[PDB]
């Protein structure tokens, strides 16, 4: 099924070429523009007073990541290298070797920030809900080493914001 | 070894395209070394010519000596319709590499590599 | 069954019968016809014939098609030809889809479809700059996605993922310089493939 | 016209006087009155009026000092925590006055705002230990 | 196999054995198969594996506690399909999809054993056996391994 | 129509590799050993 | 259980710290070593074993779904308590 | 003296940022929430960050997409063109440092590596409170600039 | 929301509609931003019998292509011809 | 006399930069040579070193207006290898999310088309409609833009509760916006006079070119891929086609518009239809089990560590897929050699064909002309030079 956007014959009756020429020399269809701004200056507008005010987000955005514990200290990680494995950017490098207690742990776990895609895909892939994309979107910085994370600085993102990564997790893991 | 020709059907139709475009190449350097204000000379600009051509010397097939004029005529048009920009012509003297070692010893104090 | 994609057993029967059709017109140049279980008819055909059949294809009245969907080529380095052209068109009059390909090497030269469908001319400089088959008779053939005075074509196979050079800044020249590539990080190379056989519908005869 | 006005001079009066008013005016370019929904241990103050279209119905007034810095001019995003962080930005309708975050014995109790540029910022460094340990020769000249 | 679970019971768990400071057991992996044990008795000629128990309870092992230290003892990694017996020294360090693999010789002895050199960003992670019917067949000594 | 070429076939002029990825390099051609793990 | 070497340098918890003649340490003049002070191994040492009645039994890391995968742990020897392999937990049959 | 020299430094770091005028070079994805920073919800006008504004008018360049190699010397070209001072705000990863992109054979690993760079905002997009997030913390470096201080002591 | 009466008879003449009744401006009309949790259905293959996989495996069921025609009666078109379209009864004309 | 025009506008634009080399005689252009590669990623040769999953995302950043919308055209293909089929639900997320999607385009095809023909306005008011429904990109995916949400077996997660809500209460009010925009520019006689009898291209010429989409039917050619070749469930909705006279660049803007409305019918119909159930293939060899289930069945945890490793293999074959996408046909040839990574993935889009009729369509006019017959194609180049 189709329909014409522009196929429309003029009248060609004395009535219908004088309302024409009345749009031509009187500029009606200009005035009726005119009356559109007109309209949108009375309007209250859509701008919002950021940093005071903040565009909304839902559970699920997509942000700086972070390295989580249990509840008892101890990191979810146990170095299986899902996350480096699914990267599409090759953003995340881990090495691993047995703690000192015996424990599957990490010793690197990085991620080059200028290379992550902010995909999410890390997350997904982790079994243990250790790696995972916070809310934090304001962590711009002024040099470009500042965005190459280790695992000291992914531990203490987790450390920093896990309050609300929390509560993020139980809103949205039954959608998981 | 019944192949399909590209442009010569010997080297001597071949080695008449190339002596054209050496033509091209060597009137062509004057007008590049003033219209990109290169700080390089004409004599340098002819000599990079020559030693092009040189490289390539040894071919004996006239399909690889079609298809290295196609692509130098090519390489010819980007120059003077002013498409390449000042590095782009600069990039055939890599003015910023460090000479690399060519006898034994230097390359073994610098590395692993051959 | 909810999972598992439906036949269509009535176009599978009817692109077999249109293959058939032009192999029986086509005989000087056309070397295979196949019908994919998605359904899709693929001709094979001598690289002499690109013109001829193509041509075909576009204003014989049982097959019009006369869109160009897309024109590329794929590099399979273990065959003597290893460029391989894909031509995939279109007919709007039969709601239907065709594709056609043929296979080059290095140094012959394929005719310049241009003469049977405008669109081919970009197409066919992205091939040449990309894999560099050449075109015959192309009415302006160079470089169209790589930097002026690149060199080696980047979609073979055999031309590495990062190239072999890297651009910069250089104060003391004030231009910008092309060097050889050195990574900071050295891309990591994935054996993925299981040593197990996936599919034994596709197993090759030892 | 005359109860625009009257809201106009009820601004004035809702935040303190005029001292005030011109305070908010200056700071955040915003004279609007809201609820106070609380206040976090740095000192910001949230602030809701669900009469406000999407996204301004929910504001925060930034702390004039947080860890030492004088941020009565100089306000940023970061210096929001995370507790807060999700009620301002419409990922939960609950504020941590309501709904407050678990706690746990690892999370900062002192939250920090972006350092960039700063003698704190982060610099970054291999976590990962010396891989091959050379030969020490003898320190005696037995040779 | 099928891609979904319908075992809606507990899993079993056996305790783990220590046979010596080379291969790691985590036993619960095992399968049962029987692999260690008949590659024990047939090539390297040390009856000291065996199963014991019987049904679901059968538990491969030494029964009293004993090292499984033989020049060949290494090669259990190998054969054994799952991660039940795994190298000690290898442990955690690495994944197979991440490694480049090096085909060499092996120079501890002067029997030359076809192998794998595994490597992961510049290091050398472990050596595999690489197979050769006129040679090492697809073992390797504990020394070259 | 065809010609006669009685070359061996050499493109290295005209891949754009550099010479020092030509010459100094050495290329294995085998077939992976089986993976001993599996 | 951070310490510092005798430079003054801060250890991590996966040991690393530049040595007295490592250049590398002049990154950090003028900055900071970044290092997460609540260290996984120690917080772990602090939880209780758990004493429980059976010769097997599961972790999944609390939470539920939000935990990890779930693992049955054997108990018959006595000589050690078994120890989740994916958080550490120990439990002892009583 | 000191003092006279600490206002004239305040009164002109003030001026410079409350007048950005921003050169976008809109290359590739970043560009659109670029765009939306313009849009009504963020007008970066109201902050004083002209809209329209010619490259030699320009006081900051925001880098926003993939830096190609074929585009990389017309991009250093504009930055040698723009009049002082001159900031360089790089948006997204493919400009911080190649991004998806980064083992590509036809692409610049960070736009750094052509221009210097005051500002990365991280991000594939950064949302477009990202990139204003960044800008407002430009204006905040311009702020601690201490120019007729360090000339004083000269 | 809060326009008083005669700004909105101003705009309204002036853009020619009745723009109060459809505010480009969000308010109460929205979601709440809390919501009750989810209760997910299963697929078709969350079953507990009869669902051999090899019953339901799409992979495999893929086949080679079929050689037509390999160099080792009435004229046809590839389908029927196109039916043509119909004029819109919704609104054929704009 | 020979002149090149400026890489982009000296206000915000997301097209990217083009270098268009000019022979002009007087006001006349006689000849156009655009030189693209500026925007040239080599996203063709990346995917090969990707698996089906990785390489998802490298299609968000192709026409990167389009985002969800390309991901569709990359999942049909995989999903026509694979021989699976994403369930029901999915497809009409799909269906709805491939709508808005059109919508977002459409804005911005049109809106910056008007804005570099010097009509700033309209630009304002139809991204904060644009702000809007990347909120709903936000709330199904995380993110505004590359939501990386439709994928081979269907879609990522399922719709989170209340938002079905929120888009129907966009939906409401988004004609009386559009109307807006038409007040401002259909009876406009200077925008008539941007655009009417300008870039003229025959029905006949404009297949030969290889255009699509709107390119042809403002021509008056019937077709339209959603029509004649559908896919998923654009079967069972109701919708128009709109269809040009004149084939010049007035009638393309009025097609785009009306397209917009016949998004905002569509849409209507998926609220108003989607089915419940599952919204991923529930084949575990393909689409990865559900948390829950993967941290409980020893299979589901072997099925999720392999799809996030390896990914699931592709049964060799060669097929090239194509959508109806906003700009015109995008499509995939996608070729398959067994493994679990694509050997090759040959990106059609549409707008590389419409760029190389550009010197074609401008002959007869002026410079300023160029900059309309480049804003009726609607060109974005990273879908141009991938
Ligand atoms: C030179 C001329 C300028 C100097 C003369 C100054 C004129 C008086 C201006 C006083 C405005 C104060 C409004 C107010 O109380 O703030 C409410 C506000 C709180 O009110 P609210 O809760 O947001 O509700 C507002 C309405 O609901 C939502 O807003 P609203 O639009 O619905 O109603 C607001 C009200 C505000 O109207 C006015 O007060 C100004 C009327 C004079 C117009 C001058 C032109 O508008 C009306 O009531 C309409 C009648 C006024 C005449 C409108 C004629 C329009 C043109 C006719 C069409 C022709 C087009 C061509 O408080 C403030 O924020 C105070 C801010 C002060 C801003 C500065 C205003 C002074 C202007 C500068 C003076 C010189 C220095
Ligand atoms: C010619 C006369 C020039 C008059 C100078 C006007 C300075 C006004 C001003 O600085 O605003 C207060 C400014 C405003 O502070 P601000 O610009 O840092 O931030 C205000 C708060 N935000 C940005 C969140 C809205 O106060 C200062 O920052 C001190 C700078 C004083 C500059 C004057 C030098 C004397
Ligand atoms: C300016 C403020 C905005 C006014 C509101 C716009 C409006 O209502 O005008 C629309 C009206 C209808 O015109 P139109 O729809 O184009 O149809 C052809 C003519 N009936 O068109 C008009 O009636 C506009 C008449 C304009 C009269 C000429 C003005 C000349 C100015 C110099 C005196
Ligand atoms: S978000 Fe995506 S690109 Fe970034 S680290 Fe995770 S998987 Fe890699
Ligand atoms: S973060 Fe998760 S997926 Fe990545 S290595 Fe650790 S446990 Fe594995
Ligand atoms: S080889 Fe491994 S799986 Fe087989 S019986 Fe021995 S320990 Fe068990
Ligand atoms: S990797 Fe193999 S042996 Fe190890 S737990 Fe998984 S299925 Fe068992
Ligand atoms: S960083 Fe992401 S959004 Fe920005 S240009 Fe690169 S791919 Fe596009
Ligand atoms: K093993
Ligand atoms: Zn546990």
């Amino acid at each position: 099924t189709y329909k014409y956007v522009n196929l429309r014959e003029p009248s060609m009756d004395m009535k219908s070429v004088t309302d024409r020429a009345a749009q031509t020399l009187l500029w009606t269809e200009l005035i009726r523009g005119l009356g559109m701004t007109l309209s949108y200056l009375f309007r209250e507008p859509a701008t919002i007073n950021y940093p005071f005010e903040k565009g909304p987000l839902s559970p699920r955005f997509r942000g700086e990541h972070a390295l989580r514990r249990y509840p008892s200290g101890e990191e979810r990680c146990i170095a299986c290298k899902l996350c480096e494995a699914v990267c599409p950017a090759q953003a995340i490098t881990i090495e691993a070797e047995p703690r000192a207690d015996g424990s599957r742990r990490t010793t690197r776990y990085d991620i080059d920030m200028t290379k992550c895609i902010y995909c999410g895909f890390c997350q997904e892939a982790c079994p243990v809900d250790a790696i995972v994309e916070g809310p934090n979107f304001e962590f711009s910085t002024e040099t470009h080493e500042e965005l190459l994370y280790n695992k000291e600085k992914l531990l203490n993102n987790g450390d920093k914001w896990e309050a609300e990564i929390a509560a993020n997790i139980q809103a949205d893991y039954l959608y998981r | 070894t019944s192949v399909k020709p590209i442009f010569s059907r010997d080297m001597n139709e071949a080695k008449r395209r190339v002596r054209e475009l050496y033509r091209a190449w060597y009137r062509e350097v004057p007008n590049t070394v003033h219209l990109f204000q290169l700080d390089i000379s004409v004599k340098q600009g002819r000599d990079k010519v020559r030693e092009m051509f040189k490289k390539n010397a040894h071919i004996t097939d006239p399909r690889v000596v079609d298809l290295l004029v196609i692509k130098g005529k090519m390489e010819l048009e980007e120059t003077i319709k002013v498409w390449k920009q000042r590095t782009h012509v600069m990039r055939f003297f890599h003015e910023t590499e460090a000479p690399r070692p060519k006898d034994f010893l230097s390359k073994f104090y610098v590395g692993h590599d051959p | 069954r909810p999972t598992v994609r439906p036949r269509n057993d009535v176009a599978h029967k009817q692109l077999s019968a249109f293959g058939e059709y032009v192999a029986e017109i086509l005989p000087k140049y056309v070397q295979q016809v196949q019908v994919s279980c998605f359904n899709e008819l693929e001709i094979c055909i001598h690289p002499d014939g690109v013109i001829p059949v193509l041509t075909f294809l576009r204003d014989h009245s049982n097959a019009q098609f006369k869109s160009l969907a897309d024109l590329t080529a794929v590099d399979i380095p273990t065959r003597q030809n290893r460029f391989e052209i894909v031509y995939n068109l279109l007919s709007l009059r039969f709601n239907s889809r065709i594709r056609v390909k043929t296979y080059t090497d290095e140094l012959t030269p394929i005719e310049s479809s241009v003469p049977v469908y405008k669109a081919a001319n970009w197409y066919e400089r992205e091939i040449w700059d990309m894999f560099g088959v050449f075109f015959a008779n192309h009415p302006d053939l160079r470089r169209i996605l790589t930097d002026y005075g690149f060199e080696g074509h980047p979609f073979r196979k055999d031309f590495p993922l990062s190239g072999y050079v890297e651009l910069r800044y250089d104060d003391e020249v004030k231009r910008v310089v092309a060097e050889p590539v050195e990574l900071a990080q050295e891309f990591r190379k994935f054996d993925l493939n299981s040593p197990w056989e996936a599919f034994p519908a596709y197993r090759q005869p030892p | 016209l005359l109860q625009v006005l009257k809201r106009g001079l009820q601004q004035v009066s809702g935040h303190g006087g005029l001292r005030g008013y011109l305070r908010v005016l200056f700071r955040a370019n915003d004279v609007r009155v809201g609820t106070l929904v609380g206040e976090d241990k740095y000192g910001n103050k949230y602030y809701e009026d669900n009469k406000q279209f999407f996204g301004r119905h929910r504001w925060v007034i930034y702390t004039t000092e947080m860890n030492g810095k004088n941020t009565f001019w100089d306000v940023d995003g970061s210096m929001v925590p995370p507790e807060w962080h999700r009620w301002l930005h419409c990922m939960t309708d609950d504020p941590p006055t309501v709904k407050p975050p678990t706690a746990r014995k690892f999370i900062w109790t002192n939250h920090k705002f972006n350092l960039s540029g700063t003698p704190q910022q982060y610099v970054p460094y291999s976590t990962t230990r010396k891989k091959i340990q050379e030969w020490v020769p003898p320190s005696t000249p037995y040779k | 196999g099928s891609d979904r679970s319908r075992f809606l019971e507990g899993k079993r768990a056996v305790e783990d054995k220590n046979i010596g400071p080379l291969v790691k057991t985590i036993m619960t992996r095992c399968i049962q198969c029987t692999r260690c044990i008949r590659f024990a008795s047939e090539i390297a000629g040390v009856d000291d594996l065996g199963t014991t128990g019987r049904g679901n309870d059968m538990q491969v092992g030494t029964y009293i506690e004993k090292m499984f230290m033989s020049e060949l003892s290494g090669n259990i990694i190998d054969i054994c399909p799952v991660g039940a017996l795994t190298s000690k020294p290898y442990a955690f360090t690495a994944r197979p999809w991440e490694t480049r693999k090096t085909e060499s010789i092996d120079v501890m002895d002067a029997v030359g054993s076809n192998i794998v050199v595994s490597t992961r960003t510049g290091e050398v992670m472990r050596i595999l056996p690489r197979m050769h019917e006129d040679i090492n067949e697809e073992w390797i000594s504990d020394k070259t391994r | 129509q065809l010609i006669t070429v009685d070359e061996k076939l050499d493109i290295t002029t005209i891949t754009g590799v550099p010479e020092e990825h030509i010459k100094t390099r050495k290329a294995r051609i085998f077939v992976p050993a089986r993976n001993n793990m599996q | 259980g951070v310490r510092t070497s005798p430079t003054g340098e801060k250890v991590t918890h996966t040991g690393q710290v530049y040595d007295d003649g490592d250049y590398r340490k002049v990154r950090f003049v003028g900055r900071q070593k970044e290092v997460n002070e609540n260290f996984a191994i120690d917080l772990i040492a602090e939880q209780p074993v758990s004493q429980v009645g059976s010769r097997v039994i599961s972790c999944d890391g609390g939470g539920g779904a939000l935990g990890h995968p779930r693992v049955y742990i054997n108990l018959d020897k006595e000589t050690k308590t078994g120890t989740c392999g994916y958080c550490g937990l120990q439990f002892r049959q009583q | 003296g000191e003092y006279v020299v600490a206002k004239l430094d305040d009164l002109i770091n003030w001026a410079r940022r409350s007048s950005l005028w921003p050169m976008t070079f809109g290359l590739a994805c970043c560009a659109v929430e670029m765009m939306h920073m313009a849009a009504p919800r963020y007008d970066m006008d109201r902050f004083g960050v002209v809209f329209r504004a010619s490259p030699r008018q320009s006081d900051v360049m925001i880098v926003a997409g993939t830096l190609t190699n074929k585009m990389a010397p017309a991009l250093r070209k504009v930055y040698d063109q723009m009049p002082e001072p001159r900031y360089v705000v790089s948006m997204g990863s493919c400009a911080n440092g190649g991004g998806y992109y980064h083992y590509s054979y036809s692409v610049v690993r960070g736009c750094d590596r052509i221009v210097p760079v005051d500002i990365y905002v991280p991000g594939c997009p950064p949302t477009a409170e990202a990139l204003l997030y960044g800008i407002l913390q430009l204006q905040k470096k311009i702020k601690r600039e201490k120019r007729l201080r360090i000339w004083y002591r000269r | 929301a809060s326009a008083t009466r005669f700004i909105q008879w101003l705009r309204n003449w002036a853009s020619g509609r009745d723009l109060q009744a459809k505010l480009q401006l969000r308010y109460q009309e929205i979601s709440k931003r809390t919501q009750p949790p989810p209760k997910l259905p299963v697929g078709p293959s969350h079953k507990l019998s009869n669902n051999y996989y090899c019953t339901r495996d799409g992979r495999r069921e893929a086949m080679p292509p079929s050689i037509v025609m390999s160099s080792q009666k009435k004229a046809v078109s590839p389908a029927p011809p196109i039916k043509r379209w119909e004029l819109s009864q919704d609104e054929p004309y704009l | 006399s020979n002149l090149t025009l400026n890489f982009g506008p000296q206000h915000p634009a997301a097209h990217g930069v083009l270098r268009l080399v000019m022979e002009l005689s007087g006001e006349m252009v006689r000849k156009c040579d655009p030189h693209i590669g500026l925007l040239h990623r080599g996203t063709e040769k990346l995917i090969e070193y990707k698996t089906y999953l990785q390489a998802l995302p490298y299609f968000d950043r192709l026409d990167y207006v389009s985002m969800m919308c390309n991901e569709q055209a990359y999942s049909l293909a995989v999903e026509k290898l694979l021989n699976i089929r994403p369930p029901p639900r999915a497809q009409w997320i799909r269906v709805l999310f491939g709508e808005i999607t059109r919508l977002l385009n459409h804005i911005m095809a049109v809106t910056t088309h008007a804005l570099d023909i010097g009509a700033m306005t309209p630009f304002f008011w139809m991204f904060e409609e644009r702000e809007k429904m990347f909120e709903f990109y936000e709330r199904v995916s995380g993110a505004r833009m590359h939501a990386a949400y439709v994928r081979p077996g269907g879609v990522h997660q399922d719709l989170p509760l209340g938002l079905m809500d929120d888009i129907y209460e966009f939906s409401k009010n988004f004609s009386l916006r559009i109307d807006e925009l038409e007040e401002m520019l259909t009876n406009n006689r200077i925008w008539r006079n941007r655009t009417v009898d300008i870039g003229i291209v025959t029905a006949e010429d404009a297949l030969n070119y290889g255009f699509s989409g709107v390119m042809l039917r403002g021509s008056g050619i019937q077709w339209d891929l959603r029509k004649t070749q559908p896919y998923d469930v654009y079967d069972q909705v109701e919708f128009d086609v709109p269809i040009g006279s004149r084939g010049d660049c007035y009638d393309r803007y009025l097609c785009r518009v009306e397209e917009m409305r016949q998004s905002i019918r569509i849409i209507s119909q998926c609220l108003n239809k989607m089915p419940p159930g599952e919204i991923k293939v529930d084949d575990a060899k393909v689409s990865p089990p559900k948390r829950a289930e993967m941290k409980t069945s020893m299979e589901s945890l072997i099925h999720h560590f392999k799809l996030y490793t390896e990914g699931y293999q592709v049964p060799p074959g060669a097929t090239y897929t194509a959508i109806e996408a906003p700009k015109g046909e995008f499509g995939v040839y996608l070729v398959s050699d067994g493994s679990s990574r694509p050997y090759r993935c040959k990106i059609k889009a549409p707008g590389f064909a419409h760029l190389a009729g550009l010197d074609k369509m401008s002959k007869g006019h002026m410079l300023a002309d160029v900059v309309a017959i480049i804003g009726t194609q609607d060109i974005v180049f990273g879908e141009v030079d991938r």
